[PDB]
């Protein structure tokens, strides 16, 4: 019933802040690849959704992660934003987590359907505020129309995060580990 | 253990249990749970549904039994004309056919009822109550009942549009059997075109969805930033 | 029908004024059975629908 | 002598009829239990079983 | 040495391992990488193409598997008309044909496999996209295997057309080995010309494209006024 429909619900909200928690701490990756990934260094630009790939990947003042993952085309894209500077110090070993400030997933290969649409975008601008935080993810559906993942009915709003975001956020902070700890 | 890992290995655990082979333990409980479900729920063609899939499930059961008696009778058997090797071989195999041609018809008819159990379902059409955990959580029952009836029969091809189907519905996604059954199911694909010198797009559709979900699985199973994940992927690509 | 209806090898080993050549013998022979036994039955559907007709 | 054990054993191996083969240890299971049941009369329980290896 | 010595020495052995005679490790490098590109591609045609070149190589790669596991029960086998040195020497003769037979076509599948991933390349018309990293590399790897099939089976002059295709590529032409080969089958049919008693403007036309690639791989691996560049010059001059 009803029941099972919080439960489940307050399961999914803290799976994707757990992983949020993790994703926070790839700032380890500025100062610093696993096959079918490629990582570039950037900053938040345009209108403040998309990550801009910096001309020097290296540099100290980068404070967005973006991440293309490839599969047999481009199957999926993540952008961590993150609130704060880097530790002026060069070595990652010695780095902090930021809290981002937003997480914006791209699907584009591996389509998954909830209630047989397709969400190509998922837009989090509060990844590390209350696991709650429905209202703060956009959804932008193809059969892209924007949806809130607060509106949307409950199983729905369940199968989005477990079958949609969970996935990217879990599998992007993954890679992003790897990189860390192949150069680390 | 972290609170992560704890999470995990408790989850893994009962997804490992909610595949597990049917028995009387099981079944007891997983009909006692649909029945309340049911009461809760109130709608007749979901009762209907319910009474088919039990009905399928019981055909399986009912199956179980009949296999050890059959062979349990053959063993009790004074076999005459059993002198040479080759005779004790064939009559072994003719009982193994007998065994799985029966184990054929009793899939037949439990996919039969979980189809009805199916058809009755679709009669929901209501959205308000299609979202109804009790409405999908037999929905899921029924699938991964018919799964399990076709994977123990090598059908392996006709598991992958029920197990698609199957993760979509109602959360189930996180199962790491149903990634394992999909990766395994689609790995048979990707061997039957390279035995059958099939088409190079079917070859490499089947390889890809083995490698998604046999990934899939070991994210859930042995865990992010395992030495399991990091492997698997750097032999995938 | 056409040659291509069995594996149509053309051909054989050793020196040539064409570019092609037959393949592994074992299959090749293996091969005319698949012809023979394709075109056959083929005779045999006709067969039976004069038989139906 | 001793080719003349290696024929045997291809004897055996090559020895077909209608394509079924008739030495090889494919008796009294191969691939499959089936063997030599013949039909003798036009009804059913008029049968032979024939087993050689 | 110099810096240009030092990274000559470092780009030739890269180059031998190139052209690798193909392994598991070596499979799994050159597919892995040639993976990388179609993905950024994102081209349906050019994912065909891959998927025909990889399909062509795997017949490779299991035919290899196929050799070892021949002699391995060739090996195994108690030989009792063979006691004689002749009749060991038939016996090998016998594993070498039937090893070359299944070899040749292994080679005509992969090639079948290799002209059916050319032919997908051939689809891809807007010039902007055939000028792309991606397509360039696996056009270039398609004739690589290519060559290097015919190659192993002794086919030579089969591997000039795809040899000059080749080096015509994105820098192709700065490679050794891509040199090397072109000298070897140039060198062959200048031979062929002279063993078949053929005509003079074809006798001089293959000489001297073996003493240009001859040369020309000299001048790559050793530089240009080495003592080995200086050597061949003075032969040729």
């Amino acid at each position: 019933s009803g029941k099972s429909m919080a439960d489940t619900e307050k399961e999914l909200d803290d799976n994707i802040s757990e992983v949020n928690k993790r994703l926070r701490l790839h700032t380890v990756l500025f100062k610093m690849l696993p096959h079918k990934t490629v990582l570039y260094k950037g900053k938040p630009s345009a209108d403040g959704e998309r990550c801009e790939a910096a001309d020097k990947q290296e540099a100290q003042d980068n404070t967005c992660l973006h991440l293309e993952v490839f599969d047999f085309a481009k199957f999926k894209k993540m952008e961590l934003f993150f609130e704060g500077s880097n530790n002026a110090d060069p070595d990652p070993r010695k780095e902090q987590p930021r809290n981002l400030t937003k997480i914006r997933t791209y699907i584009y290969q591996n389509n998954f359907l909830l209630e047989d649409k397709v969400i190509s975008v998922i837009a989090d601008v509060a990844p590390n505020g209350e696991p709650a935080h429905n209202d703060k993810i956009e959804l932008f559906y193809q059969h892209v129309g924007k949806y809130i993942l607060s509106n949307v009915e409950n199983p729905i709003r369940n199968n989005f995060k477990k079958q949609f975001y969970f996935k990217n956020l879990d599998y992007f902070d993954k890679l992003f580990t790897k990189i860390f700890d192949y150069n680390d | 253990l972290t609170e992560d890992q704890k999470k995990k290995k408790k989850e893994i655990m009962e997804q490992e249990s909610l595949w597990k082979n049917p028995d009387f333990k099981g079944y007891n409980k997983t009909f006692q749970e649909l029945h309340q479900l049911s009461k809760t729920f109130a709608n007749n063609q979901f009762r209907l549904a319910l009474s088919n899939y039990q009905s399928g499930v019981n055909t399986i059961m009912k199956n179980r039994d009949w296999v050890e008696q059959y062979r349990k009778e053959e063993a009790e058997k004074k076999r005459l004309d059993e002198k040479w090797y080759w005779q004790k071989v064939d009559r072994k195999a003719r009982e193994e056919r007998v065994v799985y041609r029966e184990k054929m018809k009793a899939k037949q008819d439990a996919l039969n009822y979980f189809s009805k159990a199916i058809n009755h379902l679709d009669e929901i059409k209501n959205p308000d109550l299609r979202e109804r955990p009790e409405f999908k959580r037999l929905l899921s029952d029924v699938y991964r009942s018919w799964i399990m009836a076709e994977y123990d029969l090598q059908n392996l091809p006709q598991t992958i549009p029920i197990l698609e189907l199957y993760i979509e519905i109602d959360d189930n996604e996180k199962e790491y059997p149903a990634h394992k059954y999909l990766a395994s199911a689609y790995s048979f694909e990707e061997n039957m075109i390279k035995k059958t010198k099939g088409p190079d797009d079917m070859l490499f559709k089947y390889r890809y969805k083995k490698n998604v979900h046999l990934l899939r699985a070991t994210e859930l199973k042995y865990g992010k930033d395992s030495p399991e994940y990091k492997h698997i992927v750097n032999v995938i690509n | 029908t056409m040659t291509a209806r069995s594996l149509n090898l053309k051909g054989q080993s050793g020196e040539l004024l064409s570019l092609s050549t037959a393949d592994k013998s074992n299959d090749a022979i293996g091969t005319l059975d698949a012809a023979l036994t394709r075109i056959s039955k083929q005779r045999a559907n006709l067969g039976a629908y004069f038989n139906r007709l | 002598v001793s080719q003349l054990i290696d024929e045997v054993d291809r004897i055996a191996s090559q020895a077909e009829f209608n394509k079924m083969n008739l030495l090889q240890g494919d008796f009294a299971r191969g691939s499959r239990a089936t063997s030599m049941w013949f039909h003798i009369g036009p009804n059913m329980h008029q049968r032979e079983r024939v087993f050689i290896a």
